[PDB]
């Protein structure tokens, strides 16, 4: 029979909430609200703590869709209440299936968490749907909800949801980049040259080629392990680049760069270089024996994109045979310290992890080299 | 029977759905439209996926929660995990139990974890989940809030990505003598923590069999050091290769330190800081040198009577102060390539030059070609 139904689903709805069976209340046009803890709505099927300081007397008036309570005493919402408490509904479905919300405790699970919607209600979304495509998340709009929705914003953010001393986020003082970050090996022995290609090219993009001269922000790199690299890696203009200390007559390299290509007749470092091609456009230098004179870069035959670049404490390994460690053309202005090229490996200089020539020098007015090794 | 109502009742309230909306299984049953399903055999309830149409009927559930029907199959346990929608066994991994769902949690004492390897799962008394198939894709997933808090205290920032790409761990390189707890007041004795620090970038034993050995230990990954506040300490600290030393900026001669070292020792006829220089005992062995007038000469090192090991070593901006009448500040013995800029010794701390805290010599090298001093005060 039905008040004995009643009577069960209020014992239901208790235990899901931890009050007592008498605690809970059904919504009808009237009811005393005083004393009880938990309103369930028949309509609906959903229930909700009540707000503390209802005054028995006190009785229902009306209870929307949205879950908002109103009474003789006042109004108030029962989902945005819910959502203080950290007691929701996970709604059927997904952002896939698509749905409609009505209330602010209802949840919709997508495929890195749950979200509730902080905006107009009710929302309806489409099957298919991202919460990007569909208002993004934010105040106002989806807000991720729950311990699985942490753990993804977290592994996928940028450490805006960090705090720091005295003030701000993590992301604010975050200022190193580290080919660890591209998932570099760092062991010398796998082929980490795709890995730092991009870590280069997400600080600076120049292209190989730039239609015009007029074509043609700087951060910090720290490389603390070593890493294996087989084609000529080329430096773009405003790189910083950082390691611990330099080596010095070191026997076996643990830390730094270590250039073991096929074809040694190339470079292991190099500035960059654009040199004119006859339909007026320029293209990259990427010949081993190029350097561009001080004519060159007066007449336009060669343009420097080597401004802003600084080493501290570069240890640069070769194989042998490799005929140039670093190619400093065009680097006007750029600085050195502790820049260490060349390997102790032993007493045999042919089979020694050094190049033929260690370091190429042209068009490089102001340019200082401390420390070099 | 109104057993099945009341229990479609308890369940409807546990997920938020309407009673109607709870269908049990049982083979044949028409799934259309229902929202929950409820296996009466394991006692479980799942949420169903939505698009079920009318008419479509049940013809299996494993104990897994593998649902097959008229129109095809459906995992109610991935569903289920997808919608942390969860049970939580009871017992732990140290009571041992047995997994069958993929939504089924098992507590350890840092938090949960649920099974995402071959099931069913048995875990065996005593167990960890280091012990029972590790962490990670096809085996323990950690679950819930209490199991992140405790990732999170006790990692090494993996968890938190950062920009352009990557986590917190790949761009962390610097080391601070606060890992270690030194109070950095200047009157504690952080001693302890400094050698820690030091020992933890380059741990080389005091005696070495023969010359390889010694020489090994010049061949280590190199680290920085922050030091940022101030450090009171009262035995030498021997720095080892591959060390670079960093503080904010350089003191010049300022008159209370509040960053840097502060060497104070029982003993004064001592150095606060030294190089390491391995020395040849009788029996061919090498120890390194603890005593305070040695330094090695170019001679000492054809012989094979010492051993420099000293190399990639980098200072920046130390302020090193020291407790009147302190024998010498800085040792820079075998400290060939190694450099210095900004490095500071002894404090101004008043008129009166016989209670100042600085050393008696400041600095003493040997056996350092091609050393740079930048800005020695
Ligand atoms: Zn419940």
């Amino acid at each position: 029979k039905g008040s004995t139904g009643i009577l069960t689903n209020k014992q239901a709805v208790a235990r899901h909430f931890g009050v007592k069976q008498s605690e809970v209340v059904y919504f009808s046009v009237g009811v005393d609200l005083g004393g009880y803890k938990v309103i369930y709505d028949k309509e609906t099927q959903r229930a909700y703590s009540l707000p503390v300081g209802i005054a028995s007397g006190t009785t229902a008036v009306s209870l929307s869709t949205a879950a908002v309570l109103v009474h003789s005493a006042g109004s108030v919402d029962l989902g945005s209440l819910a959502v203080s408490r950290e007691e929701y509904v996970t709604l059927p479905g997904s952002f896939d299936s698509g749905s409609t919300l009505n209330v602010k405790n209802e949840l919709l699970t997508y495929t890195d968490g749950k979200y509730r919607w902080d905006g107009i209600l009710p929302k309806t979304v489409a099957p298919g749907s991202t919460p990007a495509s569909t208002g993004g998340v934010g105040l106002g709009a989806w807000i991720s909800v729950g311990d699985a929705s942490l753990r993804t914003q977290l592994a996928n953010g940028d450490g805006s949801l960090i705090g720091i001393h005295p003030q701000g986020t993590l992301n604010n003082v975050l200022t190193v980049r580290t080919p660890e970050q591209y998932n570099a090996v760092g062991d010398g022995i796998a082929d980490d040259t795709s890995k730092l290609k991009e870590m280069l090219s997400d600080i600076n993009n120049v292209p190989e080629t730039l239609p015009d001269a007029a074509a043609v922000v700087a951060v910090k790199i720290d490389l603390t392990k070593l890493y294996r690299f087989t084609e000529t890696l080329y430096i773009p203009p405003g790189v910083s680049i950082e390691i611990p200390t330099s080596n010095f007559f070191t026997r076996e390299c643990k830390q730094g760069l270590f250039y073991d290509p096929v074809d040694k007749n190339t470079a292991a470092i190099s500035l960059m270089v654009y040199r004119k091609q006859p339909d007026g456009s320029y293209k990259l230098n990427k010949d081993v024996d190029y350097y561009p004179t001080g004519l060159d870069i007066d007449n336009g035959d060669a343009i420097t994109c080597a401004r802003k670049i600084d080493i501290n404490n570069l240890n640069l390994i070769t194989a042998p045979g490799v005929k140039v460690g670093v190619k400093w053309i065009g680097g006007a202005g750029c600085t050195t310290k502790g820049l260490s090229i060349g390997e102790n490996t032993g007493s045999d200089i042919t089979t020694a992890r050094l190049p033929r020539v260690g370091l190429l020098q042209s068009a490089s007015w102001g340019s200082i080299h401390e420390n070099l090794r | 029977s109104t057993g099945i109502l009341t229990n479609k009742q308890a369940v409807a309230r546990h997920f938020g759905v309407k009673q109607s909306e709870v269908v049990y299984f049982s083979v044949g049953v028409d799934l259309g439209g229902y929202k929950v399903i409820y296996d009466k055999e394991t006692q479980r309830a799942y949420s169903l996926p939505v698009g079920i149409a009318s008419g479509t009927t049940a013809v299996s559930l494993s104990t897994a929660a593998v649902l097959v029907h008229s129109a095809g199959s459906v995992d109610l346990g991935s569903l289920a995990v997808s919608r942390e929608e969860y049970v939580t066994l009871p017992g732990s991994f140290d009571s041992g139990s047995t997994l069958n769902v993929k939504n089924e949690l098992l507590t350890y004492t840092d938090g949960k974890y649920r099974w995402d390897g071959i099931l069913p799962k048995t875990v065996a008394p005593g167990s960890t989940p280091a012990s029972t198939g590790g962490v990670g894709l096809g085996a323990w997933i950690s679950v819930g809030d209490a199991s992140l808090r405790t990732q999170l205290a006790n990692g090494d920032g993996s968890l938190i990505g950062i920009h352009p790409q990557g986590t917190l761990n790949n761009v962390l390189t610097v080391r601070t003598p606060e890992q270690y707890n030194a109070v950095g007041d200047g009157i504690a004795d952080d001693t302890s923590k400094l050698k820690e620090m030091l020992s933890d970038i380059n741990n080389v034993p005091e005696t070495l069999p023969d010359a390889a050995a010694v020489n090994s230990y010049m061949e280590q990954v190199a680290v920085k050091i922050d030091l940022t506040k101030l450090y009171r300490f009262t035995e030498t600290l021997y720095i080892p290769p591959g060390v670079s030393i960093e503080i904010p900026t350089s003191n010049f001669f300022t008159r209370e330190c509040k960053q840097g070292l502060f060497y104070d020792p029982v003993d004064k006829n001592t150095a606060a800081i030294s190089l390491m220089v391995y020395r040849k005992q009788p029996d061919g062995s090498y120890k390194l040198n603890k005593d305070v007038d040695y330094y090695p000469t170019g001679l000492d090192i054809d012989n094979g009577d010492a051993i420099t090991c000293a190399r990639k070593i980098d200072i920046n901006n130390l302020n090193l102060i020291t407790a009147p009448g302190v024998k010498v500040g800085v040792k820079w013995i075998g400290g060939a390539g190694c450099t210095t800029k900004g490095l500071s010794i002894g404090e101004n701390t008043g008129s009166d030059i016989t209670t100042a805290r600085l050393p008696r010599v400041g600095l003493l090298q040997s056996a350092s070609w091609g050393s740079i001093h930048e800005n020695l005060r």
